[PDB]
RNA sequence: CGCUGCUGCAGUUGAAACGCCCGUAGUUGGCCCCCCGCCGCCACGAGGAAACGGGAGCGCUCCAGGCAGGCCCGUUGGCCC
RNA sequence: CAUCCGGUCGAUCCUGCCGGAGCGCGACGCUCUCCCCAAGGACGAAGCCAUGCAUGCCCGCUCACCCGGGACGCGGCGGACGGCUCAGGACAACGGUUGCACCCCCCGCGGCGGUCCCUGCUAGCCGGACACCGCUGGCAACCCGGCGCCAAGACGUGCGCGCACGGGCGCGCGCCCCGCGGGCGAGCAGCGUGACGCAGCGACGGCCCGCCCGGGCUUCCGGGGCAUCACCCGGUCGGCGCGGUCGCGGCGCGCCGAGGGCCCGACGCCUGGCGGAGAAUCAGGGUUCGACUCCGGAGAGCGGGCCUGCGAGACGGCCCGCAC
């Protein structure tokens, strides 16, 4: 019965609004499919939900891995995907390991370790590439699109975010 | 840089990684001149404000009716109340009754706004519950020019 | 809908039971007469292995049939009792040379419509690219001015 | 409100079809297609009522059930298939050819045309779309879907045979132009001016042949020949007969009656 | 029924000036600058269904009707709301 | 389309209302010679219902039948349109006016039409898997069981060109701004570039695109009474990060502030409140009424909740709580 209909909301004047209609199908809402990071992969089940007009949406509910891109060198590769670090809206969601765009995550450096040989390719991603995990944030809507692609964090977002989570 | 702000903000239209180097093909902000003869403000061109809801430097696009009204309230952050004075004609008695309609407008930091000033609003996809209008120009007045019910 | 539980109980008025492995001492009624199977396979693939042609596999066998032969049993409507209309399943999954021609017709048509499009794009590509350079031939004059 | 409506009441029906108020609870409803609902007329009425060929609505469906009627050079048989502006409709059993035109009052009129006139069709160019994998495309007033030096509002002379661009009537001041919508439908005049206003609803000013500057919306403007009508004009030349000039015609008609 | 009063009602005595005064909203504000800018205002367009009200044309035998009819505006069914 | 007369006194002139006088539209009494036209269980009971009917149409397969006469089931389309009634709903609905650069849309119409595979292929083009129907059976009824068998333009699989390609990506214009397009009033598009996915449709090519017909919302102005209702609201008001949706949005969630409304009447309450197109009465101005024809809403005893579908939060669908 979830709905985004405005009828159930009060007015600007804080006034109750008469309910002129029963909930309608067009204004319907569906359960948030919380994409869940698998963590160790040793399953990606992605659902497909019928929409309005017989369209389709892919709902990620559990998945690991996914395409990532190093914007500074403009090289793009699939990555294993490690634990979510930071959620910017909740500290519980990070520990739960739910995936949603804007949630910063660690990634394995092994696919992108090929740039350690190269030199002066920034300095921050050089130290993450040397390290097991790379700081990266998600750029895809895991629940609506069904994929969780992301961009490796580079420059200022990485600077502010590192300070936000890593130091104790 | 702060310790109190929970989430980092940038422009989706700009690239944060780009800012690290190449001091040639470098742009500070993805601002575009608005149509309907709207000049992009200079404060907006040289402006370090993220403003996703900025008409000039943000995803917001101005399409629809464009109105002109006074500034009634500005207590909200990045939002002002535009009082729209107007006249209603009665036919049973041939006189006009004065009316007032308050409208909510998202204001960019490029606009510095004080009460009693007159703002030129424009239509926007609803930004919030009460905000379907964005400011495209702000005109100040000396001190408080009284009120005088002006249907601008 | 109300349903009885799968585990059986004495309560059920009736049940149903099917031989999995047949015993000796064949029953007078349960095991003896094989009810004549009817509804002869119509599938061509089924017909190929059913009529001793599986080895032929892809083949123009065309017509092999086992059919009921007791007239048609609806000859009373024809009003002629002494007739023997064939009682046969129409072949299913049949392949004809018109079917082959139909595949070739549509494959020629798909290729033809695709080919016409490919050549046309190159012609329009010239129109636009040449037009931008042709505009340059005009822009020469203001510089002369 | 549930799903799409599939009925059109007689009072709901547009005035141009001129379907009698009584005798019928509901008029026929057009199908989604080349022309719009109030921008097109039904094919059944054009034969059943306008020409009186079909005694009943059903016996109009019978006539095209077996192919016997064509729109824009294509069989286009469906009874309520929309037949709209500048349509080449030809009855080959009657051996007659008729462009569907707008009368000065504004109603649709079937006007007989030559085989050369049947050879070409006029349709306005809607805004160019950039879809279909980057191949440039543009739609018509008949929805049919190119030449690079063309803009919106201009009329393409699609042959219906080649199914390709032929003579493109560019939208510029002074072209002899027809009015598709508004009160002065059917009137023909050169476009005196255009005021865009850089917002929406560009103003249209039209000098007629007799010096009366009629006006309409810029969307409702149809080009009819870059120079010269380039079509079979019904014998009114969009002169706008006045209500008294119409009473003269009617009274002489009654005299002849 | 101008006995609801915008047009257009009454309050000395038939019903009815607050006992008096300050006063915020409200409403109302002498003249005065010609020459533009926003107002309001007024005219003119454009665009947005009919039925309906009006109205052209018409003998339903007359009519209330109807958009018919007639040896025909490209027969009509305009045009206004 | 501008009209009065009767009624306070012994008479008089006033104010003042009473009563007549005309019309409409319902009851009600008495009567009606026809012909034509015609409303019709709205009116404090959206109360309850016996009975019969109100959505079917075709074969895509036909092995029965029996000459394509062709049932029976599956298959496709329609059953959301149509009919009904105003219960609810008072910045709502409804109307004019706008916007979707914030979107969804079957049929139809006019077009595009390279579909990777490792492979695995039967691609001269494939599978298994069931209704129907037999064969035995239950049940008081309703309703269905098991067996055995066979079909489909049903469904499942499947070759198929690296401008393969649905999606979602990361990266690709700028120098105070303002003037060319594939563009527009406006950085919108459509791609190139580097990845991912392997979406469709393909066993009788449609993937897909536009037009359009509707929606989904949205802008602006209009949008009942009551002060014996003067103070209201607390997702309420802004911002931020997500989700969720066809999509924008407090639309849901966290987070962060402190708003948003009001004597130009807010909020609260009430309404024998559907709204307009219109209707009645009438010099002019007003007044009065909007059940029903047209349109838009909203509902199908009452609340909820749902799948199917291109579209219904459907009730001549289903499911549950509450009545009866």
């Amino acid at each position: 019965g979830i709905t985004h209909d405005k009828m159930y909301k009060r007015s600007k004047t804080g006034a109750v609004q008469g309910k002129w209609h029963k909930k309608r199908k067009y204004n319907l809402g569906r359960q948030p499919a919380n994409t869940k990071l698998i963590v160790k992969v040793t399953g990606q089940k992605i659902s497909t939900i019928r929409c309005r007009g017989g369209n389709i949406k892919r709902r990620a509910l559990r998945l690991s891995h996914g395409s990532f891109a190093w914007g500074s060198a403009d090289i793009s590769h699939k990555a294993r995907i490690l634990q979510v670090v930071y959620n910017s809206t909740s500290n519980e969601l990070v520990r739960t390991n739910t995936l949603v765009k804007g949630c910063v995550v660690q990634i394995d450096s092994a696919p992108f370790k090929s740039a350690l040989s190269n030199d002066t390719l920034d300095k921050e991603i050089l130290d993450q590439i040397r390290g097991d995990h790379i700081l990266a944030r998600i750029s895809s809507r895991p629940g609506q699109v069904g994929t969780a692609d992301g961009y490796i964090l580079e420059g200022p977002e990485l600077l502010f975010y590192q300070k936000k989570l890593a130091p104790k | 840089e702060n310790q109190h702000e929970r989430a980092y903000h940038k422009q989706s239209q700009i690239f944060q990684g780009r800012f690290l180097r190449k001091d040639n093909a470098r742009c500070l902000r993805f601002y575009k001149s608005i149509g309907m003869g709207y000049h992009t403000p200079i404060t907006a061109i040289n402006g370090t404000y993220i403003d996703k809801k900025c008409p000039f430097t943000g995803n917001v696009s101005i399409r629809g009716r464009i109105l002109r009204g006074v500034v009634h309230s500005a207590k909200m952050q990045r939002s002002i109340i535009v009082r729209r004075d107007y006249l209603h004609f009665v036919q049973k008695y041939k006189r006009y009754e004065r009316r007032h309609k308050h409208v909510a407008a998202h204001l960019s930091p490029c606009f510095r706004v004080k009460e009693g000033d007159i703002v030129t609003i424009g239509e926007c996809r609803p930004l919030s519950k009460t905000i379907r209008f964005n400011v495209i120009k702000v005109e100040p007045v000396s001190e408080a020019a009284k009120k005088r019910f002006s249907p601008f | 809908k109300s349903i009885r539980g799968c585990i059986v109980g004495p309560d059920l008025h009736a049940l149903s039971v099917v031989l999995v492995d047949a015993g000796d001492k064949t029953l007078p009624g349960l095991t003896d007469v094989v009810v004549p199977k009817r509804l002869v396979p119509k599938r061509a693939s089924k017909i190929r292995r059913l009529f001793g042609l599986p080895t032929t596999k892809v083949d123009p066998k065309d017509q092999m049939l086992v059919c009921e032969l007791i007239k048609e049993l609806g000859h009373e409507v024809t009003l002629k009792n002494g007739e023997k209309k064939l009682k046969y399943p129409k072949v299913q999954r049949v392949v004809t040379d018109e079917k082959y021609a139909r595949k070739q017709r549509v494959i020629a048509e798909k290729k033809e419509i695709m080919r016409k499009s490919l050549q046309q794009l190159e012609e329009y590509k010239a129109l636009l690219s040449r037009m931008g350079k042709q505009h340059n031939i005009r822009i020469y004059k203001p510089a002369k001015r | 409100a549930r799903g799409v409506r599939k009925h059109l009441k007689r009072l709901n029906a547009p005035k141009h079809w001129l379907l009698d108020k009584m005798g019928g609870i509901w008029a026929p409803r057009p199908t989604n297609g080349p022309h719009g609902l109030r921008e097109c007329i039904p094919l059944i009425l054009i034969l059943r009522n306008r020409l009186h060929y079909a005694n009943t609505y059903a016996e109009t469906s019978m006539i095209l059930q077996d192919k016997n009627v064509l729109i824009d050079g294509k069989p286009r048989t469906d009874p309520t298939f929309p037949v709209g502006f500048m349509d080449v409709f030809e009855i080959p059993k009657v051996h007659k050819t008729f462009r569907v035109l707008y009368d000065v009052k504004g109603r649709f009129t079937l006007v007989p045309i030559q085989s050369n006139e049947a050879g070409f069709k006029l349709c306005r160019v809607q805004k160019i779309f950039l879809g279909d994998k980057g191949m440039p495309y543009l739609s018509t007033h008949d929805a049919r879907t190119p030449h690079p030096d063309i803009k919106t509002n201009d009329t393409i002379k699609i042959n219906l045979k080649t199914g390709k661009i032929d003579e493109w009537y560019k939208f510029d001041i002074g072209k002899i132009v027809m009015v598709t919508g508004g009160r002065n439908c059917g009137r023909i005049g050169t476009i005196q001016a255009i005021d865009k206003h850089m917002g929406s609803y560009t103003m249209i000013r039209m000098k007629d042949t007799e010096g009366t500057e009629f006006l309409t919306r810029l969307c409702n403007v149809f080009v009819i020949g870059n120079d010269s009508p380039a079509v079979a004009i019904p014998t009114t030349k969009g002169i706008r007969p006045d209500i008294i000039k119409n009473r003269e015609l009617r009274l002489r008609s009654i005299a002849k009656r």
